[PDB]
């Protein structure tokens, strides 16, 4: 609840990201988890370091999904380049003919 | 001096010499190199991933502990070596054995003599009349067709697009001779280019030598003393149709009248639909006993273009 | 009329010639030297068994030049060959004399120094006929060395030992620094070797020889570091076009 519900809406938002607006989801979720750090303004003081460790563990889980999606996109662009560079390998090569004796 | 009989050995004019092939590669701008037969399995597993190689239990080092499955590991290490010494343009070849584990081979390891090479960088060195242009697939293929033409069997060679983990999937081809795969050729896959720290586009090939160590002995055929005629056609087909199959169909479906089929243009753009291409083909017709006239001539190019109707697409 | 004068000294339109590896240069010269004598070139696999690499050469399993041989073994039978003897043994078993073959190829040993690489090239010769003598061994190899270095140079034959020949010899060339330099090994084929390939040593005899191509190439063209052959620097290779 909340600790993973916000990460659920984060990984799902960075899933169907067409262009490089992954940073746009990065901006929104970094502000959501920074606001969740502000929610630690109370609680038992002896457990405040435990609250900050669980929130940063959630922020690291969002940053991992952002990197994984950024790798998916740049490999998808590389694959698109490979598809466009397909050539007819059966076309005659460039050469001058061989002579004989 | 030795006293002995002067007895001739047994000669075969159908033998193609490897030294004759090395000479042609030299005359096309290739430098011979010789590399170690045991290589680094860390980098060979990048070029041939998943293929188990014969390992030395006690090697001189781990970087020289795997018997080479091809010549590409040695050749690609050689271009990186030279590129690390201010030489981007390297065009080299090598002949030597590969070692592929094979339970049906003597000693459980098949040792085939291979001929392999690699080119990269600009086509020529800097020149006052030649412009800087990077080498591409048809440059290496042209050199390979010069090698295969020494056998006299170039008509029976096919370059089929085929997958290879080391090669660009859109610019790689398996080489077939009379329905047997005799080698590979293509641009090094860009991610493999990255992992090997190659400076740029790099093209490799490899041929099984014994499959082209045989050549055709000439046999004199009669030449027509009567003139020949040329008719050009422009055929629009699908973009994924190999042009060589179209050329091979014009040569096969045509009778003894058409003696030459040649492609001289490949167009696709403003004028042709998307995903389609126009192939400009010249058909040369001639007979050995008589001369031809427009009636029988135009009826034969009409016969050829109709053969491209069901198997391929119409003309324009 | 028209004066389309051009500068005829501008570089021509061409692609530069490639060359052959210097070791290939050496192998080709030696093949042409003995080819005029009727020697046939024969090649074979580089991975062999202990029979064609030792036993057939009168080298039993307990022989010193076997365990202490710097050999690359895969198991107890398969090895990277230390000599091109496999093709020579198979040829003798498949035909009666006269035999006249040379056998070039890559061989392997464990050492690796400035003057040693784990892989190198060996040219081995074999002739078997009715009255082949030690005098023929000297004359043939003296002719070879005079042709290879192209001078009337000082050579000497020196007693040595190989399990597959008897008498055995090494031949040295007088070095440019005043010392003798071992160039090749040779001898009269051991009767055990002829016997186990089905050749009668009471009727036929023969001599054989072996030499390293890297060594001869260094002496021929002035190459001072043997490792240059396998670094394949295009500036080193381009000198031998
Ligand atoms: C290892 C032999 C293998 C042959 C010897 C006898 C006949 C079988 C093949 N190579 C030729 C050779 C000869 C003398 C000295 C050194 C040398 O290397």
């Amino acid at each position: 609840e909340l600790v993973a519900s916000a990460k659920a809406a984060i990984s799902q938002a960075s899933d169907v990201a067409a262009l490089d607006n992954v940073r746009v989801e990065y901006l929104g979720k970094k502000g959501h988890l920074t606001l969740q750090m502000t929610t630690l303004r109370e609680l038992p003081p002896e457990e405040r370091p435990a609250a900050g460790a669980v929130i940063n563990e959630a922020k690291e889980q969002v940053q991992q999904a952002l990197n994984a999606r950024k790798a998916e996109l740049e490999s998808a662009a590389l694959n698109a380049r490979l598809a466009a560079e397909t050539i007819d390998v059966s076309l005659p090569g460039r050469r001058i003919e061989n002579g004989g004796l | 001096p030795v006293q002995a009989s002067l007895i001739m050995g047994t000669h075969r004019e159908a033998d193609l010499s490897l030294k004759r092939v090395k000479t042609l590669l030299n005359d096309k701008g290739y430098q011979e190199v010789i590399t170690y037969s045991f290589v680094d399995p860390k980098v060979q597993q990048m070029i041939h991933p998943g293929v188990e190689a014969l390992l030395l239990p006690s090697p001189i080092s781990v970087e020289m502990s795997a018997m080479r499955l091809s010549l590409w590991t040695g050749l690609l290490a050689t271009v990186v070596y030279n590129q690390n010494r201010q030489q981007n343009r390297v065009r080299i070849f090598e002949s030597g054995l590969r070692f592929v584990p094979d339970t049906q081979a003597p000693l459980g390891i098949r040792q085939d003599l291979m001929l392999a090479g690699v080119i990269c960088g600009n086509r020529y060195e800097e020149h006052w009349n030649l412009a800087k242009e990077t080498v591409d697939f048809y440059d290496l293929k042209g050199d390979l067709e010069s090698v295969l033409d020494l056998t006299g069997k170039l008509n029976e060679v096919e370059f089929r697009a085929e997958a290879n983990p080391a090669l660009h999937p859109g610019q790689s081809a398996a080489i077939y001779l009379k329905g047997e795969r005799i080698g590979f050729v293509g641009v090094v896959h860009p991610e493999l280019e990255r992992k090997l720290d190659l400076n740029g586009r790099t093209l490799v090939f490899e041929l099984e030598w014994n499959k082209l160590a045989d050549r055709v002995v000439p046999q004199a055929r009669e030449i027509s003393r009567f003139p020949a005629n040329r008719r050009d056609i422009a055929v629009v087909v699908a973009e994924n149709v190999p042009a060589a199959d179209i050329l091979s169909e014009c040569k096969k479906v045509g009778v003894n009248q058409v003696v030459g089929v040649n492609l001289f243009d490949v167009y696709r753009g403003k004028g042709v639909a998307e995903g389609y291409k126009s192939l400009a083909i010249s058909l040369i017709l001639q007979d050995t006993s008589r001369t031809l006239e427009e009636e029988e001539i135009a009826a034969t190019v009409a016969k050829c273009v109709e053969a491209l109707k069901e198997r391929f697409q119409a003309s324009l | 009329l028209a004066a389309e004068t051009i500068d005829v000294s501008l570089p021509g339109r061409r692609i530069e010639n490639g060359g052959l590896h210097p070791v290939t240069r050496t192998i080709d010269r030696i093949e042409s030297f003995f080819g005029e004598l009727g020697f046939t070139v024969a090649t074979g696999p580089e991975i062999e068994d202990d029979y064609h690499n030792f036993d057939a050469l009168n080298i039993p399993g307990h022989h010193p030049a076997r365990a202490d041989h710097d050999t690359f073994w895969f198991d107890t039978t398969r090895l990277l060959r230390t000599q091109t003897s496999g093709v020579q043994i198979r040829t003798m078993k498949a035909q009666q004399p006269p035999i006249r073959i040379i056998a070039p190829g890559r061989v392997y040993r464990n050492d690796y120094d400035q003057t040693h690489t784990p892989m190198f090239h060996q040219m081995e010769g074999l002739i078997v006929d009715t009255n082949i003598s030690f005098t023929n061994l000297k004359g043939t190899l003296h002719d070879f060395l005079r042709n290879f270095f192209e001078e009337d140079l000082q050579i000497r034959f020196r007693p040595s030992y190989f399990p597959f020949t008897e008498p055995s010899a090494e031949v040295d060339v007088m070095g440019k620094n005043g010392k003798w330099l071992e160039v090749l090994g040779c001898g009269m084929v051991h009767p055990n070797v002829l016997r186990n390939v089905g050749i009668d040593p009471e009727v036929y005899s023969g001599f054989a020889f072996g030499m390293g191509m890297e060594r001869l190439t260094m002496l021929r063209y002035g190459v001072t570091d043997l490792r240059s052959f396998f670094e394949n620097d295009l500036r080193f290779l381009k000198q031998f076009k």
